RNA sequence: AGCCCUAGCACAGGUGCUGCAUGGCCGUCGUCAGCUCGUGCCGUGAGGUGUUGGGUUAAGUCCCGCAACGAGCGCAACCCCCGCCGUUAGUUGCCAGCGGUUCGGCCGGGCACUCUAACGGGACUGCCCGCGAAAGCGGGAGGAAGGAGGGGACGACGUCUGGUCAGCAUGGCCCUUACGGCCUGGGCGACACACGUGCUACAAUGCCCACUACAAAGCGAUGCCACCCGGCAACGGGGAGCUAAUCGCAAAAAGGUGGGCCCAGUUCGGAUUGGGGUCUGCAACCCGACCCCAUGAAGCCGGAAUCGCUAGUAAUCGCGGAUCAGCCAUGCCGCGG
């Protein structure tokens, strides 16, 4: 990207809810190019997300996410002596972009067996709040802060 | 592996065989190590070659299946 | 998968046929 | 170390095959082998005529071997005597009874091949070389062409060290694919080794 | 009576015949969610309809060929709309929007010598 | 009906000469069953460039064999009158059939 | 030994198999297409002469 | 006379050395936006100007300026493949439209459609708004395609005294009862070690079995092998078809549906080894691949380093070909999901 500003790739909406933001975290958990295996978890999960909560699937995803959403990071820049890390805010594309992704991250290092169920309370957990997807955004949120002394620099 | 023939060289049991009508040989030697050796064609001693000499193996029984360069090796330490 | 020449994978990689994978 | 043949660059337009046969995939290597033979046999004996191409045709016993030369009295004599021994020469080994055409160029300072040609042959009579480079040039400039080019390999003028000297005017666009350039590559094989000349003549296009 | 339109979608072509009626859709001697069974995407190759509000009052008979099924399915979905714009030629200025008139250029790219893949470039080692 | 076949390795000189025996079996003749083009039948070759070791960068030839097909329903020898001996091919191949 | 060993790829061999191909002016061992009896570099050679019939500059 | 055999003579032969004597062809910076010439102008002169500058471009691409005005080798374009449309053509393709169907496009019937393959049309910054002196940049419609629509072929002056005398050609030098030649064996396949490139994996988004037209390039009449029978199978009998849009290699695999395994070095992984076989071939010990049984290793995602890729791309899954009796192909060149 050295010479134009990257069009944002568009999504084609769900074949369901129609919501583009489905089909994304549908993409990040896809694996070798199978998105029907894919789809058939993110929503044969949505299904564990009906018998266990009352609740719509999509506004129980939807705000999962938003609870997953850095606010403030930390990149690393270095100078004339060593390298320090500013915490810099976190704009809109890239918070999707980490939270998404850090979910289905998060979801694969838990203990049921199937991806379905994995998906579905990681989902769920973060939506009540205590997701390990949640520990790693706090984190971030966190390890800025301790460098708060840095963000005088800001590039 | 084979098993219509046993595609042993012709001119080797010539001698054997015609060795073998009181024929007791040991200065036999070879270069057929492409040949199997065959039913107690024992007793004899083939000196087989190597590539650069040959070499006196006194053949057994319980080795009559084998091929004659399997006791002649090619090369050096092993 | 495959190189367990005894799997049906192992054979179609493999490119042969046999008992673990026979033509019909 | 690039650059193609602009010759091969060009086959499907600009420039045709030295060869309109048709065969099939067991007779082909063969009709190659003959085909190419008969090209070993012309341009050994048949050298002094002076040769550029020599399409050939076939189908089934009939040959078209339309030898093309700026001098066709060499091939002849002065009524039949020579040709009429190639007609044979060629059917000699070839088991087949052979026609043979005869052309001529109505230029020879526009036959690359021949341009390059004369240019060796004055380098085996230890010639001056950036001399006739210049002149080959200059000559084929003044046939009409609208750009041309030549060039030699190395030990130029018998040297230590292997050059490669080189001369052009007007376009000589090896880019363009409408472009119709002949080209002509001559050996020259001189006393202390070999030099290599390219020709180049570029004439039009749509 | 009839209605008819082409498409295709990388190496996969649609014959699509429109009849209104009911509701039913043949391909290749098969009912739709028995050839496009357990696909998730394959209702997808039908918002034509659903945009316009075809919906189902339209019949289909479809045979395709080329491909693998989630290419014909983009391939009917042309066909679909290359149709139904040739029954109401003022069925276009409605599928502009949602262009579902476009033959999707995007096809397997060469593979080239001395890559491995195309773009897939061979391992470098340096020392 | 009359099968005669056309192969060649030329493109242009097929459907030219091949409608040559659309015209000459027309003219003198009667209805036609035309020229309809079988597929072509591509050979590759692919070569290193060098002479040596350079594994990477080669070239690419191909010999694409076009064949076109021809058949006519008037058995009659007032249509084998430029049939008999009016050439302009070079390297095409005839295969006439029943 | 390149001539001793041109004058015996053409030779009919004792046994079958000891057959092999060679470039008909190279007389050259590898890499010999079946269609042509021409090394890989003899071919390039004349494929851009134009002395390879139908033999055209591949491009897709 | 030709031609062959023995003793002689010129000569053959050499993958023997020299890529620092060379041709040719390749690699490389680099598909980088460059490298030059003619005439004029400037400078004693080497040289400069042009080609610097501003705007613009993928680009020395254009524009505007200017002691320069133009031109060549470059760039772009003319070529090929892929996208949409149109003619020409009907032993591949169908009720789309009707009658028989032993319900298989199989028989008349038909080329509309799909396709096969030749030639054309099409896109150009043409039109509307916006900024600009211009070229052009941001948009918007129309349109299959919009600003280089996507992918190729194409590699400037020249650099690395780059590579190659082992493809071939060639100056020189060197052996010429042997540095030439023929054979039979052996070796290039060695193994305390070390790196490159890959392959198969370490499993549950997974492995196994069963059943199920998704069909998009190529090859085959000393061959591809349908279909039979024997065989757990490799393969062997037998034999139909096609110089092949017609017959065969053909099963595409990932997939969908069904069942099974339930977290375990395991129904993960298939190394090693024992044995019994098949095939090609004069001949598989060194040194072949394939089948079947038994054996079942290291491997639980990898230190410091470090590679590829910007879209039908990476990732993943099969498919074919070239060489070739056979095969050590997991390589290479292509193809599509």
């Amino acid at each position: 990207a050295r010479r134009r500003r990257a069009e944002v790739r568009q999504l084609q909406p769900d074949l369901v809810y129609g919501d583009v933001l489905v089909t994304a975290f549908i993409n990040k958990i896809m694996r070798d190019g199978k998105k029907n295996l894919a789809a058939r978890i993110f929503y044969d999960a949505c299904k564990i997300i009906q018998e266990k909560t009352g609740q719509e699937p999509l506004k129980v995803f939807k705000q999962a996410v938003e609870n997953v959403k850095p606010r403030m990071e930390v990149r690393s820049r270095r100078v004339g002596g060593a390298n320090y890390q500013v915490p810099m805010e976190v704009s809109p594309r890239r918070q999707q972009s980490l939270a998404l992704r850090w979910l289905v991250q998060a979801a694969n290092q838990r203990p049921e067996r199937r991806a379905a169920v994995r998906i579905a309370h990681e989902l769920m957990d973060a939506a009540e709040g205590k997701g390990g997807a949640v520990k790693k955004k706090e984190d971030v949120e966190r390890m800025a802060e301790a460098n708060r002394a840095y963000a005088h620099y800001r590039w | 592996s084979l098993k219509k023939g046993v595609f042993v060289d012709d001119h080797l049991l010539e001698k054997v065989l015609e060795l073998n009508a009181k024929g007791e040989k040991r200065l036999i030697k070879t270069w057929s190590r492409r040949s199997t050796i065959v039913p107690e064609m024992v007793g004899h001693t083939i000196a087989v070659y190597n590539g650069k000499q040959h070499v006196p193996v006194y053949i057994t029984e319980n080795m009559v299946g084998h091929k004659l360069g399997e006791f002649a090796p090619t090369r050096t330490y092993r | 998968g495959k190189g367990d020449r005894r799997t049906r994978r192992g054979k179609i990689w493999r490119g042969t046929y046999g008992k673990y994978r026979p033509r019909k | 170390g690039n650059k193609i043949h602009p010759i091969g660059f060009r086959l499907g337009i600009t420039r045709d095959w030295e060869s309109r046969w048709y065969a099939g995939k067991k007779q082909y290597r063969h009709l190659l082998l003959e085909d190419q033979r008969i090209r070993g046999l012309l341009e050994k004996e048949l050298y002094s005529a002076g040769l550029a191409r020599v399409d050939i045709e076939r189908a089934a016993d009939n040959v078209a071997v339309t030898v093309h030369v700026a001098k066709p009295g060499v091939v002849i004599g002065r009524g039949g005597e020579r040709i009429r021994v190639l007609r044979e020469e060629l059917a000699k080994l070839t088991g087949k009874n052979v026609a043979l055409n005869v052309q001529e160029v109505q230029n020879p300072n526009l036959s690359a091949p021949l341009v390059a040609q004369r240019v060796a042959e004055q380098i085996e009579r230890r010639f001056a070389v950036r001399r006739a480079i210049k002149q080959a040039v200059q000559r084929v400039m003044e046939s009409g062409a609208k750009g041309a080019k030549v060039i030699v390999s190395g030990r130029i003028g018998g040297a230590e060290q292997a050059r490669t000297e080189w001369a052009a005017q007007g376009r000589v666009p090896l880019h363009t694919l409408r472009a119709n350039i002949d080209y002509g590559f001559a050996l020259a094989r001189t006393t202390y080794g070999v030099l290599g000349v390219k020709a180049y003549i570029f004439l039009g296009e749509v | 009576e009839q209605y008819y339109g082409t498409g295709r979608r990388k190496e996969a072509v649609a014959r699509v015949f429109l009849r209104p009626g009911n509701g039913k859709v043949t391909v290749n001697g098969q009912d739709f969610n028995e050839y496009f069974q357990g696909l998730v995407r394959a209702v997808a190759a039908l918002e034509p309809l659903r945009a316009v509000d075809a919906l189902g009052r339209f019949d289909a008979y479809i045979t395709v060929r080329g491909g693998g099924k989630s290419g014909q399915i983009d391939a009917i979905k042309l066909g679909i709309a290359r149709a139904l714009v040739q029954y109401n030629p003022d069925y276009r200025a409605k599928l502009k929007p949602l262009g579902f008139l476009t033959r999707d250029a995007r096809v397997v790219e060469r593979k080239k010598y001395g890559k491995h893949k195309a773009r897939r470039a061979p391992q470098y080692s340096k020392r | 009906k009359i099968r005669i076949k056309l192969r060649g390795f030329d493109h242009k000189t097929l459907d030219a000469s091949a409608q040559k025996i659309v015209e000459a079996a027309r003219r003198s003749g009667a209805q036609v069953s035309g020229p309809i083009p079988l597929p072509t039948r591509v050979r590759r070759f692919t070569v290193i460039r060098g002479p040596f070791k350079h594994k990477d960068s080669r070239e690419h030839f191909e010999l694409r064999t076009h064949n076109r097909l021809v058949d006519i329903i008037n058995p009659n020898r007032k249509t084998i009158e430029q049939l008999m001996t009016l050439d302009l091919p070079t390297g095409v191949e005839i295969e006439i059939k029943t | 030994a390149r001539k001793a060993l041109i004058e015996k790829a053409k030779r009919t061999p004792k046994f079958k198999v000891r057959a092999y191909t060679r470039c008909v002016r190279c007389g050259r061992a590898r890499s010999v297409y079946r269609f042509f009896g021409l090394c890989r570099i003899c071919l390039r050679e004349l494929a851009h002469k134009g002395q390879l019939p139908g033999v055209r500059k591949a491009s897709w």
